[PDB]
This record gives C-alpha cells, structure tokens and sequence, in this order.
C-alpha cells in the first residue's frame, strides 16, 4: 500500500515523577491496541489517576493532555502489589479507548477520546523537532525521575526499618540514620542525580546496623 | 512502571 | 489529531551504484508532491531509467521495487550536465503519480502507480525494524558507492580515450592499459573501497602517454 | 544524482 493510516505521535501515560511513559509509539498504524501493567507508587495507595498523554517528550508536562481519569477501591497494599492493566485502543475511525482495570478489585473505569482531539500538523512537527533538539536533556530528566524515584522508596524504606526496629536500634545508630535521611531528602528536591546517588551511598553506610 | 503517587 | 493518513514508507528512485534517493519520506502527510533534479551517470548517455522504489534501506536492492520506466533522448554531453526532473505527486486517493522530463530535450515520460502497490502492513512494520538494525552497514555502503562511482567513471573515460587514441597508442601502453582496466573493472564488483583505490591508481600509473595524447 | 541507463539487452 502506499498510504495507510497511522497515529502521528507516541501516545502514553504520565507516571511516577512526572514522567510520560508510552503505550502506543509514534506512527503506529491503526487500528491498533496495547495492553502495559502498571503498580502504585507508594505504600496503601488506594487510587491512582491516569492522565493520558499525546507526544514526544520525557517531561509528561511537556506534552498534550488529552483526558484524565481516576480509579478508585483499590485495597490499600504495599507498594508495587497492585496490578493495574491499562489499556490503548484506537479504532479504525481514530477514536481513542483508554481503559484501567485493577486485576484484585476487578474495578475498571475508562474515557474515549475523540479521533480530532490532540495537536494538529505543525504542531506534530514542532513536537519532532523539539524531542530530537532536547532528547539528551529528556534523557537526563528520565534518568534523574528514576533515581528519585529509588530515592524516595530508600527513604521509606529506611523509616520503616527505624520503627520496626525501634529500640533494638542503638541511640547512635538512629541519630546518624535520621540525619542521612534528612540529607537525602534534601537532594531528592534538586536535580543532580550523582548528588542523589552521594546521599543514598552516605545513608547505607550509616544503616550497616539496621540492616 | 508506577503511577502517581497520592 | 490523533489519525494522519501518510505514506508509510520512504518513496524514490535508484541512483548509480545501486542506491535509493528519497524524494518523500516515510510518514509524510498525504497529498504531497516533491520534485528534484537528476542527472545522467556516463558521458553521452542517451537515455535513462527511472526505477521507482519503495523502503527505508540505502541500498535500493532491498527496497520494494513499485514500477519504472525510461526517458530517452537526451542529447549528448558530459555526464552530470543533462537535468532531469523527476517529480512525485501522491493525490488524495495514494495513487503515485511520477515524471520525468529533460529541461534540454524537452521529452518526457511518466508512470501512474496504483494505491494497493508496493509492501502490505506486515512488510512494513518489518521494513521499518530492517533499515534501523543495518543503519551502519548502509552508511558503509553509501561511502563505497562513491568510491565505486569514481571508478565506474574512470574505467569509461578511459576506455572511450583508448578508442579516440587508437593508433597513436603505443601497443605497449595499450596492453597495460587493458590489462589495468580488467583488473578495475574486478574491484569495482566487491565492497573493499581501498582495493577499488588501489586499481584506480594501478590505472592511472600505466595511462600517462595516454593522457598525453588524449589532452 | 545520477541515473542508470535502460538495460542493454
């Protein structure tokens, strides 16, 4: 064939950091469907929210928001237990189907969007252009989100395992481990991720006990 | 991958 | 949008040494149209093929071929001065329309394409993950088509001088010459740019009284 | 660039 129908940009999901993550990638021919588990971020999260997402950047904000929803009734559980199957389908007219599902709950919730939402030719364009002039800065962006985001479990983690151990930990011990928490707190806000990884490598050398 | 957190 | 109807593969032409020249990228927005100027590859070439191809791959071999054609009549001249325009117009319906038409002589030819041509969605997705694992091996390819092209071109000038000289070529010269020119003609067949330099230059060393004569 | 001729027979 020499046309055929394609969605013009990566179409996703926004997750953990603010980050897009991709469920249908750029010039896929449609129809098409794909089908990405996902889990919770934190510990006893009981809803998430699914903020669906047209285009080419790293930075979920960056890119066009095309409808949101939220799933709710999920047991609260431990971080990473929760099965949510999020699902893409685009329909042979254009029409998006987006649909999560919680596989303990059973509980689904779903938005379809219309084939003419999202941006139009030049800004499909301007959206290449801008990925490929930014994609080293979008790469160090993704690499510093997953390194918070390790950071921020280390921290509970770690605050779980002071309680936990409580008294059973020397007064020594927790006062170096709260101060190592403190400090990598404050790196998580800033944007240096060797300074992030320096404050996690500082905390397990003061957690050798708690551990 | 994680969703948002609360 | 989320739905654009587009050629799902890079459309254009083969040029010397068997390579594609895209004249429309892939995931272009359809209609389109796209023209750029062609010229002939030897010296007096008197014709032309216009070998349409669809495909992402530099070596037009494993392209989809779509259709070709020819355009004859081009008056004489060194190669690379003739202007051949070549022009792809995808209407509305994805039916390729090509052209070709010579400024000098004014003749034209052209081809009409139907839409169902060309790689199914399977071949594409498959076309798309070829061209990406064999992105080195085909800039590799691109540079050793220049070197063969070069050879290509030395070889035909050369042999044309020969026949031009003909009996105030010393039989001496002659023989190396020939001899010289067999060999090229072999390198010029595998893919070791440094071999075909190697005869160019195996060539060039045995052609002096030749070029003598011919200037 | 440059185009081949037709095929010689």
């Amino acid at each position: 064939v020499l046309l055929l129908d394609v969605t013009p940009l990566s179409l996703g999901i926004e997750t953990m950091g603010g980050v897009m993550t991709t469920l249908i990638a750029k010039n896929t021919t449609i129809p098409t469907k794909h089908s990405q588990v996902f889990s919770t971020a934190e510990d006893n999260q009981s809803a998430v929210t699914i903020h669906v997402l047209q285009g080419e950047r790293k930075r979920a904000a960056d890119n066009k928001s095309l409808g949101q929803f939220n799933l709710d009734g999920i047991n609260p559980a431990p971080r990473g237990m929760p099965q949510i199957e999020v699902t893409f389908d685009i329909d042979a007219d254009g029409i998006l189907h987006v649909s999560a599902k919680d596989k303990n709950s059973g509980k689904e919730q779903k938005i379809t969007i219309k084939a003419s939402s999202g941006l139009n030719e030049d800004e499909i364009q301007k959206m290449v252009r801008d990925a490929e002039a930014n994609a080293e800065a979008d790469r160090k962006f993704e690499e510093l989100v997953q390194t918070r985001n390790q950071g921020d479990h280390l921290l509970h983690s770690t605050r779980k395992q002071v309680e936990e151990a409580g008294d059973k930990l020397p007064a020594d011990d927790k006062t170096a481990i709260e101060s190592a928490l403190t400090a990598l707190e404050t790196a998580l806000k800033g944007e240096d991720k060797a300074a992030i990884e320096a404050k996690m490598q500082e905390l397990a050398q003061v957690s050798q006990k708690l551990m | 991958s994680y969703l948002p957190r609360p």
